């Protein structure tokens, strides 16, 4: 199976209240395995997985010395961005940041990413090649042009490519039970008076799924109800699919789940 | 600029009356991130909740899911309360077990 | 692990 490591950064000025609010998260497929908080009273980088927990002294006081200088440049970029808008000092504004890194099957590197948006619109990413930048307007332009200068794509190459691969299998090693595990979806069905037919996947790892409705066994796309995929809480996923149905023509429907974890794909049917 | 919260109230695990379990508020698709969630036990703020750590997706847009401990019965009712700057009203979603 | 590079737009 490919993986992921993901990095989530999102800090909010409140101009007035203090400084940024800065939180960072970083993922390993759709498990979540470090936090900070800047406004939390630890003031420290901190595990959300078991397995990060292995680490020694030396992770956790690193990790905390880079995110927070991490929070620091996020606060001026805010600073910056305001002033690259003409905006006012008094506003709230966000800066978002995400990077990571992708393997195949096969644990070797497939691709990098980093990108950054200003109040949830994107702003420059680096492009797959590692090497040049999209700059989404003409304020990112000069972000494009400074970065250039600054040779910011041959160093950050250099982590997704390196650091960020060697980190990604060694934490799929020390976490195996968890990341390395799939959760088959636990299935039913519920009948609600037309009449509403919906199709359940519940306790599934990882998140991707497919949940599809068929008519006579054509694909009612355009007609089924699809809710986002939620955590459960546990470590797991759960999501539903529903279409409304001429009453007394429920046999003529069949709910189909695809997911990596089953042996074979699901049908279900109202019976 | 603003998108507005999907909500999704549900519990971790099927429902069964007397047996512990927790109840989620799982908001999602909104921005800004600037958001207040309650969980409501017969129309009273719930005291004891906690929340994920604040992330987004590939969109940019945040999710957040709020949980808290709670034992469903036959007749008290749970549900999820927002607020965000894209609602004129706090948004109220009962659990309904039954979905 | 982090990326140890900062960065300023
Ligand atoms: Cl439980």
């Amino acid at each position: 199976g490919s993986h992921s490591m993901r990095y989530f950064f999102t800090s909010v000025s409140r101009p007035g209240r203090g400084e940024p609010r800065f939180i960072a998260v970083g993922y390993v497929d759709d498990t979540q395995f470090v936090r900070f908080d800047s406004d939390a009273a630890s003031q420290r980088m901190e595990p959300r997985a078991p397995w990060i927990e292995q680490e020694g002294p030396e992770y956790w006081d690193g990790e905390t010395r880079k995110v927070k200088a991490h929070s620091q440049t996020h606060r001026v970029d805010l600073g910056t961005l305001r002033g690259y808008y003409n905006q006012s000092e008094a506003g709230s504004h966000t800066v978002q940041r995400m990077y990571g890194c992708d393997v195949g099957s096969d644990w070797r590197f497939l691709r990098g990413y980093h990108q950054y948006a200003y109040d949830g619109k994107d702003y420059i990413a680096l492009k797959e090649d590692l090497r040049s930048w999209t700059a989404a307007d003409m304020a990112a332009q000069t972000t494009k042009h400074k970065w250039e200068a600054a040779h910011v794509a041959e160093q950050l190459r250099a982590y997704l490519e390196g650091t960020c691969v060697e980190w990604l299998r060694r934490y799929l090693e020390n976490g195996k039970e968890t990341l390395q595990r799939t959760d088959a979806p636990k299935t039913h069905m519920t009948h609600h008076a037309e009449a509403t037919l919906r199709c359940w996947a519940l306790s599934f790892y990882p998140a991707e799924i497919t949940l599809t409705w068929q008519r006579d066994g054509e694909d009612q796309t355009q007609d089924t109800e699809l809710v986002e995929t939620r955590p459960a809480g546990d470590g797991t996923f759960q999501k539903w699919a529903a279409v409304v149905v001429p009453s007394g023509q429920e046999q003529r429907y069949t709910c189909h789940v695809q997911h990596e974890g089953l042996p074979k794909p699901l049908t279900l049917r109202w019976e | 600029i603003q998108r507005t919260p999907k909500i999704q109230v549900y519990s971790r695990h099927p429902a069964e009356n007397g047996k512990s379990n927790f109840l989620n508020c799982y908001v999602s698709g909104f921005h800004p991130s600037d958001i207040e969630v309650d969980l409501l036990k017969n129309g009273e703020r719930i005291e004891k909740v906690e929340h994920s750590d604040l992330s987004f997706s590939k969109d940019w847009s945040f999710y957040l899911l709020y949980y808290t401990e709670f034992t469903p019965t036959e007749k008290d009712e749970y549900a999820c309360r927002v607020n965000h700057v894209t609602l004129s009203q706090p948004k109220i979603v009962k659990w309904d077990r039954d979905m | 692990c982090l990326g140890g590079l900062l960065t300023m737009v």
